[PDB]
């Protein structure tokens, strides 16, 4: 049948000022020369790139990156130890270790998030009900070492209040959703 | 003489696009949760 | 010389090697040297025109040299076998008897 | 616009190359022999030099 | 001698050819190339190459150093010694050869030997297959060069490259054999394999298909002799065809004229033309590809040497 | 006729090079015995 | 006339009432090996009679897919000839008739499944010509 | 080898939706 | 200027016709070229550390503002940053020597390496 | 021949050249830190065929002012008979 | 004589592990070998509840996320009886339509760059780098945005996320269109491609193929028409279906199948009603953030579904959506606990891959990269 | 005296640090991240990082995606045959540390079960930048090594 078919297709285009249509197209490259003139157009417009270290791709205050322990404005971290991001985590990264502190309010001895054993959905920020634990925009955070990489209890995760001018602007643009 | 036909002039360059930055609240927005009969 | 010796013949030899291995007085007349005639243009003087016949004996030759590895080294990779197996149904008895 | 000049200083710096493959090799051979070299140089001319070298004494 | 100032320049331009086709190529695909290294990656080279360098080997293995340590020398050798009869301007050639056309089809047929050398001593079959399916396509596409510069040959008197570039006072034998240069720019595309046909060069199948021990000094020196035998097969379509040397001779006020300069131009439009058709057009498969330079780039070489034979004899124009 | 076309459809290079050579191999054939004037 | 079948490797058969013929005579002729008071047999013989009725009233291809609304006459060529198969292969590994436990637990659970939800929708009715 | 080569010739181009354009 | 041997260049390539819009305490110039063209490429930093400069130098009162997640430049969230547990910025030392890097309680490298052991031994 | 001395010198400079380019990432870096494709037979055979007639091209193409009008012809059979065996290999398939 | 092809280009196709039997340059078998990225999906899902389970779906395939989360989002509530609003609808298909934009922009010129065409890669990711300033604007990640949850969608849209999608939609058309005319014109792509691959009909249906490689042989087979499960049976759009079933056949299909997925983002804009964005039945759907802190029963379900979940009834179904690597599918058994039991996930990859087998039979070891290319072969799914 | 070895040390590490093209293990999405980084918008071939398609040839090895432990036995294969001076990338949760599937029987806890690891790009789906600044931190690690200073002891 592929013979025929073959027959046929060729059949179709038979007809000189036709026949020369397509051996000029094959003759002299056209499709082709179509390409190059797309590739020079590209090879002349603006460039969509971004010189990285200078300027830095757009995000949205909802990105997920660093997470950060939140505090309220008068210290006292926000994280009361629910458990409910350490219950919500898919991968189980927050480590959450509950002692009533000598003041008499809940809050957490241990509250280790292993990033390294994090996927970054932002489940801890939904389930936390005082907005305790949020994902700071940093997502720079690259580590030499993996050890530095495991988030210790309340004490990096407490560098959030560096981040808090730009997590309480995200939050509180947010808020809304 | 290629695919030009005043119409790739809606070129990928945008130069005016997202405006108004995310985190940015001009308008805040309601989102409603619940049905109003309920 | 280079060309067609070691550009051709034995690169055939390294792959017959590579695979299937085998385990004061001269009188210069400034004549004739007001037109210097380069090596190819004397030969083309001769070899086209004048012995022409011994031209196009050496194009039956070449000729021959690809039929010749054609015929031999086509190795029923093509029409020389890969027509088909050539077994029709017509012709077969359906082993019914052996 | 002018942005494909940060590519086009590649082939600039790699035609300020041969642009010095060709004059290298002619100021060299500029100062060696007094002339410039000749291209069409058949044996007319080597004949030629060699009589004008016995002519000079 | 005078050889340095063939071969360092040289040197120095393929090295700046890396960065040119990462830069062109990069442009194309909307994106700046190489550009933090230098003031706009005019150190890239450099750091490339003092990387290669400083790379410690992955094993010594100096014992085998006759096989396949002198057959990248070899290639790159051939590679460089085809830019001597290569004139720039006129009376700039190194060696004027009244030959030199016939002695750059031989410098072809001897870098046939340096793939196939290279290659065999890579005790990779895989990798020697793919150096000797090379070889053949680079000697496949020699018969079609062969007979494209039969073709300018016939417009010109000799094969002295100075003439050639010589013969083209009146017109570039690109305007009316254009047809041609399409055809040797196609071939010199696949002649050396940066193209649109370089199978053999699939990204990965490159790197595993010319050699087992790097060393990093083999990676640079097959890169590096890549990069010169494009920037020559480039200084043939501008020899050949465009006018090697020679103006559009309007003779400008604002131009003076020099000749190097125009030589480079050219070979600069060929190389940014390398460039271009490697980034806008997919691979041919080598199976393809051979089927190309015979049943494709052979009739269109061999009609045109009749057409431009007859079209010569009949009106004597020879 | 309906197999030319068909052979200049079907392969273009070998059809087109059968008469970008018959430009060459018909010119001095004919075109320079006209050239006699 | 029918050029192609838009599905690849169906080829268009030209003489396609004639083997639709062919095929549903003898899909009826084997059926008659199954028992009578099989399910399979009544399906098998209604829908065989059906299309073999409407094969033989009509002529062309195109008033065989009309009438009889079951796509294209090459699908239902390939349908004749794979209940051709499943009858020659249902008369070996006989499985006709009931064994006396024949415990068949229908389960019925009726929880509506909300509308926006992958639902397989009938499709159109053989009134698409 | 006789293996089927990839024959690189076919039917032209025609954009063929489904019959659901209009009315389903 | 004075290096040739960054893509510092193609900063200092911009800032021909940006305007810049404040600068913060660590010195990085936050500038702004909108209107041009190019958007994605009209905010960004100049780091004010010509040499050993990287990301994550840009605080968190601008690090908003610079990705385009805001548009209120770090001169106006300067007035929201807590004054109570407000803390500066720390380059990200990842692998700087330690006591720059960060460590966990039991590394051995942390100075008051804490014992885990729930039970307290006799 | 007279201006073969050049390239003479430039194959022995080019050794020396390629072996400086040898040495140097030699010295640096110290202690720390198929049975038979018979196609590439005929393609073989066939690029010797086509290269040893582009040989009997090039004195016909550098001299064919001299050869008028019969130089030509003759060379065109000769091209004929080239066509004659590349159609047959064309044909019988060898070009794949 | 056995070849181990693996990746050719790594970071592309990641863990494409062949074990070619060839015969010299063509291949008379293709073995591949799956597991090197068999994490432990299909087990993971049993020991975690349906909240949890979601983020495991984009990461099921990495090049079209959404769809997948959209795919398990349908089997909790195919179950869960989970009335989603039309709002939650519009957006979902809207994303999963994003998200097949997102996929043919790189299952195209991933394999347009396994061919060779090396700025297709570069233009198509620059479009998808304009996709992900969506998905990261929606949800938070660029790449897996666990953002189609079971009831309804996790929440809104930004104010300003339509009019950017408006303004990517008109300038789509031209980006197809390059990606088009940089390679369907092209002799050295048809020849690439054309008769490369070639599935009869009775051959994708056997193997299971159900996707783009079912439209191509011809069979008109689209979930989307067949089993419309959003606003789909409202939406108009043509599926474009093959005639030859070759590799130049699902090129131009992803090629226009990344139109008509225009038609319907643009649609999904200009008809996106202004409801609720989650179902409104609070067991679940976790309660906005403003809910829980003011109402204590919002607040017990907040913490009844961040911790133990829905408990979906027992039941078991197979919900399959039109992903765009194919049908993808999430046969979804569950025990009445808040943990799913055994959530078993037919992903297509797994029975394209097997196609690569009599696919790539008498081609050339060059086309074994082809085929795939077309077949969208993402190993997390496999 | 000593400043002539300094400055021999940031040479090479200038060389090292631009020119620094990685073996890019992109297994799984943290590929599809990393083709982003090599992308139009964040160029990798800016910061002279050219991915090799070979790991005979490169100078670091960005391993990215979920290490399956049947990837495990390949991974080392490969890491084994770079040139010494070689580096390693984690790149996305799976790769870097357990990740999600930390407890899956077939995933590797973190490919520094595997390579010896020298910069940890964080974040499951790192953003692309993310990935480029881990590589800027790599080119740090360059910036520190003045790997002639030791050789004179
Ligand atoms: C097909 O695809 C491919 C790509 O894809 C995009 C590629 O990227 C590339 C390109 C990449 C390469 C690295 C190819 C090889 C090229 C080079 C290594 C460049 C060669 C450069 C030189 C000739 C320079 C050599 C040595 C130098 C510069 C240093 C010598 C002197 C000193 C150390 C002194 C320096 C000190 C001072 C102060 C300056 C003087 C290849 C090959 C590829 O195959
Ligand atoms: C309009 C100007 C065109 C300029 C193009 C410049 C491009 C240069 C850079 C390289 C472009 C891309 C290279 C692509 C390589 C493959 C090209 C190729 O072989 O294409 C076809 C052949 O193309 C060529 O050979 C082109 C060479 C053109 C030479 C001249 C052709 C005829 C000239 C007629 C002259 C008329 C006048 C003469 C007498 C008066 C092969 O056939 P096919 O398989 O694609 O399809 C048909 C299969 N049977
Ligand atoms: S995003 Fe939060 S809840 Fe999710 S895995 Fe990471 S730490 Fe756990
Ligand atoms: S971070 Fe949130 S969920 Fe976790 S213990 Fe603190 S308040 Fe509870
Ligand atoms: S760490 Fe996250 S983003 Fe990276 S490969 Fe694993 S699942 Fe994908």
């Amino acid at each position: 049948d592929d013979e025929e078919a073959e027959q046929l297709a060729k059949e179709i285009s038979k007809d000189w000022s036709t026949v020369f249509e397509r051996s000029m197209n094959t003759l002299f490259l056209t499709e082709m020369v179509r390409g190059l003139s797309l590739t020079l157009k590209y090879f002349f417009d603006p460039k969509v790139t971004i010189n990285y270290p200078f300027e830095k791709g757009p995000l949205s205050p909802r990105f997920r990156g660093e997470h950060a322990l939140r505090r309220y404005p008068t210290g006292e971290e926000r994280c009361i130890a629910c458990k409910l991001c350490e219950a919500v985590c898919p991968a189980q990264a927050i480590t959450i270790e509950a002692e009533e502190r000598e003041d008499g309010s809940r809050r957490t001895t241990r509250y280790d998030i292993d990033m390294t054993k994090c996927i970054y959905c932002g489940f801890c920020q939904e389930a936390c009900p005082v907005d305790a634990i949020v994902e700071g925009p940093n997502f720079e955070f690259a580590t030499e070492t993996h050890e530095e990489l495991l988030y210790d209890k309340e004490k990096l995760l407490e560098n959030g209040d560096r981040w808090e001018t730009e997590i309480a602007e995200n939050l509180r643009s947010e808020s809304l959703y | 003489p290629c695919a030009h036909p005043e119409y790739l002039e809606a070129v990928p360059k945008a130069t005016e696009y997202r405006l108004r930055c995310p985190a940015t609240i001009d308008e805040e927005a309601i989102v409603p949760s619940s049905d109003p009969e309920t | 010389f280079l060309v067609v010796y070691i550009g051709a013949i034995a690169v055939l030899f390294l792959f017959v090697v590579m695979m299937f291995h085998i385990q004061s007085l001269r009188y210069t007349v400034y004549a004739g040297k007001v037109r210097s005639w380069t090596n190819l243009e004397t030969l083309g003087n001769l070899l086209y025109t004048y012995y022409f016949v011994w031209f196009l004996v050496p194009s039956l030759i070449l000729l021959v040299a690809m039929i010749g590895a054609i015929v031999l080294t086509m190795h029923r990779t093509t029409k020389v076998k890969r027509q088909d197996v050539f077994r029709r149904n017509a012709i077969d008895f359906r082993r019914t008897i052996m | 616009s002018l942005v494909w000049l940060e590519a086009m200083l590649p082939l600039g710096i790699i035609g300020g190359m041969l642009c010095i493959m060709g004059n290298s090799q002619y100021y060299i051979h500029k100062a060696y022999h007094g002339r410039p070299k000749h291209i069409g140089h058949d044996e007319w001319d080597v004949a030629m030099e060699r009589r004008d070298k016995k002519v000079v004494e | 001698a005078e050889i340095l100032g063939i071969i360092l320049p040289l040197l120095l331009g393929v090295a700046f050819l890396v960065l040119a086709e990462r830069k062109v190529m990069a442009f194309v695909q909307r994106r700046k190339g190489p550009d933090v290294v230098g003031s706009f990656g005019l150190l890239q080279p450099l750091a490339d190459g003092l990387k290669l360098i400083l790379k410690e080997p992955i094993s010594p293995s100096s014992a085998n150093f006759f096989l396949f340590r002198m057959a990248p020398v070899a290639t790159f050798m051939l590679s460089l010694v085809a830019w001597a009869v290569v004139p720039f301007d006129y009376g700039m050639v190194l060696s004027d050869l009244n030959i030199g056309l016939l002695y750059l089809f031989a410098i072809s047929s001897l870098g046939v030997y340096g793939i196939i050398i290279a290659g065999w001593s890579s005790n990779s079959k895989y990798a020697f297959l793919g150096a000797l399916r090379s070889a053949a396509q680079m000697v496949s596409y020699e018969v079609s060069i062969g007979l494209i510069l039969i073709t300018v040959l016939i417009c010109v008197g000799s094969c002295n490259l100075s003439e050639i570039v010589m013969a083209q006072k009146q017109i570039w034998f690109g305007i009316p054999l254009f047809p041609v240069l399409v055809m040797f720019f196609i071939s010199c595309l696949a002649e050396t394999n940066r193209a649109p046909f370089d199978l053999p060069e699939a990204e990965a199948e490159l790197v595993a298909g010319y050699n087992v021990e790097y060393s990093s000094m083999g990676f640079a020196l097959f890169f590096l002799g890549e990069y010169a035998n494009m920037i020559l097969m480039s200084g043939l379509c501008t020899l050949f065809f465009l006018g090697g040397w020679l103006p559009i001779l309007d003779l400008p006020i604002f131009k003076k004229i020099p000749g190097s300069i125009w030589f480079s131009i050219k070979v600069l439009f060929f190389l940014f033309l390398y460039i271009w058709v490697r980034a806008a057009f997919p691979r041919y498969r080598y199976d393809q590809l051979m089927g190309l330079g015979w049943k494709v780039f052979l009739p269109l070489s061999l009609a045109w040497v009749v057409s431009v034979s007859g079209l010569l004899v009949t009106f004597q124009w020879l | 006729m309906e197999k030319l076309r068909m052979f200049v459809a079907q392969e273009p290079v070998v059809a087109a090079s059968c008469l970008i050579g018959g430009v060459g191999l018909f010119l001095p054939a004919v075109v320079r015995p006209i050239l006699d004037s | 006339v029918k050029q192609t079948t838009g599905i690849v490797g169906l080829d268009v058969v030209p003489n396609a009432r004639a083997v639709l013929i062919d095929l549903y005579s003898k899909t009826l002729k084997e059926i008659q090996a199954v028992p009578e008071d099989e399910g399979y047999r009544k399906a098998v013989e209604s829908f065989t009679r059906q299309r073999l009725n409407v094969c033989k009233e009509e002529e062309d291809w195109e008033m065989i897919e009309k009438r009889l609304g079951c796509g294209q006459v090459e699908e239902l060529i390939e349908e004749a000839r794979d209940e051709l198969t499943l009858i020659g292969k249902m008369i070996e590994w006989d499985p006709w008739g009931v064994p006396d436990d024949y415990e068949c637990e229908v389960i019925e659970n009726d929880a509506p499944i909300p509308k926006h939800v992958p639902q397989h929708r009938p499709g159109p009715l053989p009134e698409q010509f | 080898a006789a293996a089927a080569a990839a024959a690189a010739a076919a039917a032209a181009a025609a954009a063929a939706a489904a019959a659901a354009a209009a009315a389903a | 200027r004075c290096l040739p041997d960054g893509n510092l260049l193609q900063t200092k390539i911009h800032n021909i016709g940006a305007t810049l819009v404040g600068v913060d305490k660590f010195g990085n110039k936050y500038y702004q070229k909108l209107g041009d063209t190019q958007y994605g490429r009209h905010r960004w930093v100049e780091y004010a550390s010509k040499d050993r400069y990287n990301a994550s130098q840009v605080p968190a009162e601008w690090h908003g503002w610079l990705h385009f997640i805001t548009d209120h430049t770090g001169d106006e969230l300067l007035s929201l940053k807590p004054k109570r547990y407000g803390l500066e910025h720390k380059e990200n030392f990842s692998g700087e020597g330690d006591a720059y890097i960060y460590h966990s309680k039991g590394h051995t490298l942390n100075p008051g390496q804490k014992n885990w052991t729930r039970y307290q031994s006799w | 021949m007279l201006e073969f001395a050049p390239i003479f010198i430039y194959l022995v400079i080019s050794l020396l050249v390629s072996l400086i380019l040898l040495g140097v990432p030699f010295l640096f870096a110290s202690n720390s830190s198929s049975r038979f494709d018979i196609r590439f037979y005929l393609v073989s055979i066939l690029f010797l065929i086509f290269d040893l007639e582009v040989t009997f091209f090039f004195p016909w193409a550098v001299s064919l002012n001299k050869i008028d009008l019969f130089g030509f012809w003759s060379m065109m059979a000769f091209l004929f008979i080239l066509t004659i065996g590349f159609l047959y290999e064309w044909k019988r398939g060898a070009l794949d | 004589f056995t070849l181990n092809f693996g990746p050719q280009h790594p970071a592309a196709h990641g863990v494409l592990r062949l074990v070619l039997e060839m015969n010299g340059e063509v291949v008379e078998r293709a073995e591949p070998h799956i597991g090197l990225l068999h994490r432990g999906t299909e087990k993971l899902i049993e020991y975690k509840t349906y909240l949890q389970a979601l983020p495991y779906f984009d990461r099921s395939d990495y090049v079209s996320m959404m769809a997948q989360e959209h795919a398990y989002s349908l089997a909790v509530e195919k179950l869960l009886n989970c009335e989603v609003p039309l709002r939650a609808q519009y957006i979902r298909v809207l994303f999963c339509e994003i998200t097949r934009i997102l996929n043919h922009l790189l299952a195209l010129t991933t394999h347009a760059m396994d061919v060779g065409a090396l700025t297709p890669f570069l233009w198509a990711f620059e479009e998808r780098e304009k996709l992900l300033e969506f998905y990261e604007r929606v949800s938070g990640a660029r790449m897996h945005a666990s953002f189609i949850r079971p009831g309804g969608v996790a929440q809104d849209l930004p104010l300003g996320l339509c009019r950017d999608i408006d303004s990517f939609t008109q300038q789509f058309a031209s980006r197809i269109d390059e990606l088009e005319e940089m390679l369907t014109g092209n002799r050295i792509w048809k020849q690439r491609l054309v008769d490369i691959g070639t599935v009869t009909a009775q051959q994708a249906k056997d193997w299971g193929f159900s996707g783009v490689m079912l439209r191509g042989p011809g069979v008109c087979w689209d979930l989307r028409r067949a089993a419309p499960y959003d606003v789909y049976d409202q939406l108009d759009f043509d599926v474009p279906v093959g005639t030859r079933g070759d590799c130049y056949d699902r090129y131009c299909i992803r090629i226009e199948e990344m139109r008509q997925s225009l038609r319907i983002i643009v649609q999904c804009l200009n008809q996106m009603p202004s409801g609720m964005i989650k179902a409104d039945d609070r067991k679940l759907c976790p309660p906005s953030r403003c809910r829980m802190k003011l109402s204590m029963e919002s607040s017990i379900h907040h913490f009844e579904l961040y911790t133990e979940g829905f408990s979906v009834p027992a039941s078991s179904t197979y919900t399959a959506v039109e992903a765009p690597k194919g049908e993808f599918g999430v046969f979804l058994v569950s025990n009445g606990s808040n943990r799913p039991y055994r959530c078993k996930i037919r992903a297509p990859g797994f029975a394209h891959l097997q196609g690569l087998d009599f696919m790539s039979k008498h081609h050339m070891l060059a086309d074994v990269v082809t085929i795939i290319g077309t077949q969208d072969i993402v190993f997390g799914e496999v | 005296a000593e400043f002539v070895i300094s400055k021999v040390d940031d040479l090479m590490n200038w060389a090292r640090t631009g020119s620094i093209w990685p073996m890019t293990f992109g297994l799984a999405c943290c590929a599809v991240e990393m083709m982003h980084t090599g992308a139009a918008r964040y160029d990798l071939d800016r910061f002279g990082i050219i991915f090799r398609p070979s790991p005979r040839q490169s100078d670091c090895m960005i391993v990215a995606g979920t290490l399956t432990n049947k990837m495990a036995p390949a991974l080392r294969k490969v890491y084994d045959q770079m040139p010494e001076p070689r580096w390693v990338i984690s790149m996305g949760s799976c790769a870097n540390g357990g990740g999600y599937y930390h407890y899956s029987y077939s995933v590797v806890r973190g490919c520094d079960r595997i390579v010896p690891v020298d910069i940890y790009v964080p974040g499951c789906p790192p953003t692309a930048e993310a990935l480029l600044y881990g590589l800027l931190q790599l080119q740090k690690k360059i910036n520190r090594r003045k790997d002639f200073l030791h050789w004179w002891n």
